[PDB]
C-alpha cells in the first residue's frame, strides 16, 4: 500500500 | 506493464526520473506528490515529446 519518497525531491 | 519517466522541470538538463511502473507512478501522481504535475513520458523510447503527468491518462494503460 504505502510507498517510498520519489526521486528528485528538494530539501 | 508500462513504466513512465517524470521530470520536475521542462529542461534538457533537469533531473530525469520515473523509471517505475505505471502503477508506482499512478500512486505518486495520484497521491498528490505532484501538485503541479511533472514531465511524464514513457521510458522507451528514450527521449521524446514529453508530456505533463496531468495531461496523461494512466487509466488507459494499466
Amino acid at each position: 500500500s504505502h510507498r517510498p519518497p520519489p526521486p528528485g525531491h528538494r530539501v | 506493464d508500462v513504466m513512465w519517466e517524470y521530470k520536475w522541470e521542462n529542461t534538457g538538463d533537469a533531473e530525469l526520473y520515473g523509471p517505475f511502473t505505471s502503477a508506482q507512478m499512478q500512486t505518486w501522481v495520484s497521491e498528490g506528490y505532484f501538485p503541479d504535475g511533472v514531465y511524464c513520458r514513457k521510458l522507451d523510447p528514450p527521449g521524446g515529446q514529453f508530456y505533463n503527468s496531468k495531461r496523461i491518462d494512466f487509466d488507459l494503460y494499466t
